[PDB]
DNA sequence: TCACCAA
């Protein structure tokens, strides 16, 4: 009865009506028989089930949050990216507590759902609510990002994990011992039933190979050297850090310039990555209140040594250094007091990427290849066993509004991640420089030659 | 005074992750290294020879319980005709105490601001930075390793700064105390950069430390280790060159400096600065709150601590630690709400 | 009194490993190195002859038992024109049984500390530094290598110490006994060290040991071996000069200077210190948990000690030799839980 | 406050 269990849990692909919906009874159990016994707290109880069926699970890092998705990847987007859009949209779960993570498998267990019979059917036809956000964000625990619309004014962004993007990529991983990198948590029935049937462990995406550098108005930062970042660029996959890490880090070098120079305006960005060294490390939370830590998770950490030639609109040594950003990605970035001779800006491009020293790093270029799926991505990992797949974007789920609590007052829209490819250049100059791009339905990171 | 739902502030001090190396006797500096070595251990573990009542178990008997334990650990030691070991790190005071990071109630914001420039007037920085600088300069972001070593070399590296690399040589012996410290030839030259971070608008105050550990022949090294859900002891690793090299945390680093705290009720060490401050050799909460001196209740005493500082009187002792607290966990940062 | 869901000490000795030496006639050292080979040994198991029930297997006839088995091994020895060899590590005495390294209950952590400064208020560090020492100051660490040899000698070089190296020549034929380590120079003066190292909340003690084995013509020499899961034999080993050399493992070195646990029931033979002490040759337990002499069962009475302690009414054999296993159990390190 | 729950 282990293989019945598994094939209607949402890790498993799907699959003579009455064996069925009988094992359906059966599935509340911790048959034919006590499938004939109706209590009618039984059915009125089930019905909260599918009250908490969700879309995309907001508890996904951290099991103390505190809403239900049950809505759909808004919009659409061009070729090379990628969300949980282009996969079809059918593997949803059971985000509440634990004590019905059993008693919902009659009625979410799903190509559809099942989502005096006829008076149970009434309520729930009502209150079905599909397309549903209810989030409240002050009492809780949720990310969020500040990220810039238009020439001004910035837009609070909440990433939730989409489900039917974990459960896509933890069947296809299965037979790939290299391209797979393990995550496993803990107090796993708080999580939910899409985390319960994996046992924790999530199976998510690695950068194939490791990382090897092969020898390659302008200013320019050598050798920014973070210490501890995270690897965790998506819910998805694990490697570089994010590039929306990478531009928030470059426009709080500029807002912090803009405190003298109030025309500063960085108009995009060279990154050259030396070094990365992804690993798992630890981290541990602090003590929260019956005074003990919180539930004990696994988290993936990387140690770049990349270095940065911007673009300015149009300043001393001592005015760089004390606004430099001291966070990129959770990670203590510094460049050593040795190296702050080589803050010199320039004019043209050839001098200034012969001016950095440790010569021997790949620029970033977005690999902009048609795709839609996983097998897209690995097919064009092993052409390139250096091809690095991270986060790019944030794919919204809503249009952003006035909430009486929200980052910095702006206007929230709760988003998920966008997955692009990344190539790697020995050195098209405006294919190498990236900018924020904004997209009625999205924000993506592209360089300049998309 | 009430608690907003929203209050945070930045981190004040910003370390890095500690590098290890190895100076051979020609000055050549090598990336020290380490392997997993299996081992077999005896079969001690209370659970294996006793059961849950406490009876002893029947399956394991004189000779089951004799039998052999093998595991596998990673092992770092320091080879064999090296000298000494260079540990280096670097730190940073920003100054991110002065303003939040996010708060709702604008009410609240001005109170723990006022707070601080009634804290620089009254009180000043003198006293915290005494209190940080002596985790640097001494040996507490070496943890384990400073212990059971012949001699250790600090020497620092400062950024707004013209001449003479600042030097602390052979502690263990001459800097113990704390007037020993201040007993330098420029202590009050560095004193003063954390003074004049913590009371400017944008006071940065790098540092760049450097270790130098006379160890004894062969001897271990005791790097910080991963924490995940085989090999039981998981060093912690960076790539310098092509070697792989064990490190200590950026986390590991930044709770050395931040050991300040023996202004509890019954203080006889000092304790990492933090909300109801825990002590993990005995698993306990000094500070707890219902003894009422946890973090939580000091800012719903900072109205109080207004008019404390406004009085032309020197205020107790019983009154400014809780000041001293206060400023120790705004340096700390981290979300405050409730 | 119960045990604590979390408790721990850390050790009070740290050994390291032991590197091995080529010492030529011109005085000049080139590590020692090995290898493997591969041989051919007869065909003598007992299950190629004999079955489970006693009775030959019939597939053995006289032809196919007398084959050849070939096999693999590391094997290493002196060179020819060397002269000696010289191993040498170093060891710490550094006062982690003061207090828990970890302790969730206060009432346990208070109990265990007044062991500790009630030992050595009534007891001593004496006898337990004494017995740690020698295995130091003989060839206990070397281990086989010891035997079949024609001499070996033993040469201190301690720290917190002003001048005059300690030695110790020709062993097997000098230092036999306790009193003739008793009868040496220094040696109150190093078990002085030992003793302020225990009773000092930073004692530090770091000892510097050297040793040089005289072995015969072409003698064979025995390194400690791996663990794994075709060789049958492989080293554990390092490198010094660009070259692997063979070397004995620190928690080795380790299990040799705390050769102690004499204090058994009708106790011969000093046993490695553990709870419910083992014995490797014949594979047993003495101090079995059905015995009440283990470690898990005088804990448990570790109030009964107390009031034996602090009379003044001197206390019986029994009761400081319960007393002396339960120190090197705390100098041994280990984790104390229980559910 | 406690009875709920998995691979």
């Amino acid at each position: 009865t282990t293989e019945l269990k598994r094939a209607f849990r949402p890790l498993t692909p799907h699959i003579n009506e009455l064996d069925a919906l009988t094992i359906l009874v059966n599935l509340t159990d911790k048959a034919k028989c006590k499938q004939k016994l109706r209590d009618e707290k039984w059915w009125a109880s089930c019905i909260n089930c599918v009250n908490y069926r969700q879309s995309h699970n907001p508890k996904f890092p951290d099991i103390r949050s505190e809403g239900v998705i049950r809505t759909q990847a808004l919009g659409e987007l061009p070729s090379f990216l990628l969300s949980s859009s282009k996969i079809p949209p059918y593997h949803w779960s059971y985000s509440h507590d634990s004590k019905y993570v059993n008693k919902s498998a009659f009625l979410t267990n799903e190509i559809s759902c099942l989502g005096k019979t006829c008076k149970a059917m009434a309520k729930q036809l009502a209150d079905i609510t599909l397309t549903t956000i209810n989030v409240t964000l002050a009492p809780n625990y949720l990310t969020q990002i500040s990220l810039p619309d238009s020439d001004t004014s910035y837009i609070s962004l909440s990433p939730v994990a989409s489900l039917s993007m974990q459960s896509h990529f933890h069947q296809r991983l299965q037979d790939e011992n290299r391209h797979s990198a393990i995550t496993r948590f803990s107090r796993t029935t708080n999580m939910g039933v899409t985390a319960m049937t994996c046992g924790g462990a999530f199976r998510m995406l690695k950068s194939g190979a490791k990382f090897s550098s092969p020898p390659h108005s302008f200013l320019v930062l050598p050798n920014i050297r973070v210490c501890g970042a995270t690897a965790l660029s998506s819910p998805v996959t694990v490697g570089i850090p994010s590039l929306t890490a990478f531009f928030g880090f470059v426009h709080a070098f500029e807002r912090n310039i803009n405190r003298t120079t109030s025309s500063f305006r960085v108009e995009s960005f060279a990154i050259c990555v030396h070094q990365l060294h992804v690993e798992k490390r630890g981290l541990t939370a602090e003590f929260v209140e019956t005074i003990s830590a919180p539930a004990t998770r696994d988290d993936w950490q990387c140690d770049v040594v990349f270095s940065l030639i911007l673009n300015t609109n149009f300043i001393d040594q001592d005015t760089l250094v004390t606004s430099l950003p001291k966070r990129l990605a959770r990670g203590s970035a510094k460049i050593a007091i040795d190296d702050f001779k080589h803050i010199n800006s320039f004019s043209t491009l050839e001098t200034a990427i012969e001016s950095l020293p440790i010569e021997a790093g790949r620029w970033l270029s977005l690999y902009a290849q048609s795709n839609n799926n996983l097998s897209d991505l690995l097919a064009a990992m092993t052409e390139d066993h250096q091809l690095m797949a991270s986060c790019v974007g944030y794919h919204l789920l809503e249009e952003p509004k006035d909430k009486p609590n929200s980052l910095r007052g702006y206007k929230h829209a709760i988003a998920e991640c966008i997955i692009g490819l990344i190539n790697s250049i020995t050195f098209d100059p405006n294919t190498i420089f990236w900018s924020l791009k904004n997209y009625q339905n999205y924000l993506v990171v592209q360089p300049r030659s998309i | 005074m009430k608690l907003p739902t929203n209050l945070a502030y930045e981190r004040s001090i910003d370390p890095s992750d500690v590098c290890f190396f190895v100076v051979w006797p020609d000055d050549r500096k090598t990336p020290l290294t380490y392997n997993s070595r299996t081992l077999l251990g005896q079969m001690e573990a209370a659970s294996l020879a006793y059961d849950v009542s406490g009876q002893p178990i029947k399956s394991a008997t004189a000779e089951a319980l004799a039998q052999g334990n093998p595991h596998q650990v990673d092992f770092c030691h320091v080879p064999y005709g090296a000298s000494h070991i260079e540990c280096s790190f670097s730190v940073s005071f920003s100054s991110e105490l002065r303003q939040p990071y996010k708060c709702n109630s604008s009410k609240v914001k001005q109170t723990l601001v006022q707070l601080v420039e009634l804290y620089e007037t009254k009180i000043g920085w003198t006293e915290l930075a005494t209190r940080y600088l002596m985790n640097i300069c001494n040996g507490k972001w070496l943890w384990k390793n400073t212990r059971k070593a012949y001699c250790w070399n600090i020497v620092l590296t400062p950024w707004p700064w013209n001449g003479e690399k600042v030097g602390f040589e052979d502690i263990r012996t001459n800097y113990t105390s704390r007037q020993d410290f201040k007993n330098n030839k420029n202590w009050s030259a560095i004193v003063e950069m954390i003074k004049t971070a913590f009371s400017s608008t944008d006071g940065l105050a790098i540092f760049e430390v450097r270790a130098t550990l006379h160890l004894p022949t062969n001897a271990m090294v005791r790097p910080s280790q991963v924490f995940t859900e085989q090999n039981s002891r998981v060093f912690q690793s960076t790539t310098i060159d092509g070697e792989r090299s064990p490190i200590l945390g950026a986390f590991k680093t930044g709770a050395a400096i931040a050991t300040i705290d023996d202004w509890y009720p019954e203080a006889t060490e000092p304790l990492r600065v933090g909300r109801f401050g825990v002590h993990r050799e005995d698993v306990t909460c000094y500070r707890h709150p219902s003894t009422g001196k946890d973090f939580f209740s000091i800012l719903q005493q900072a109205e109080h601590y207004i008019e404390v500082l406004s009085a032309n009187k020197t205020p107790a002792q019983e009154t400014i630690n809780d000041m001293h607290f206060l400023m120790a966990n705004l340096i700390k940062g981290g979300m405050f709400q409730h």
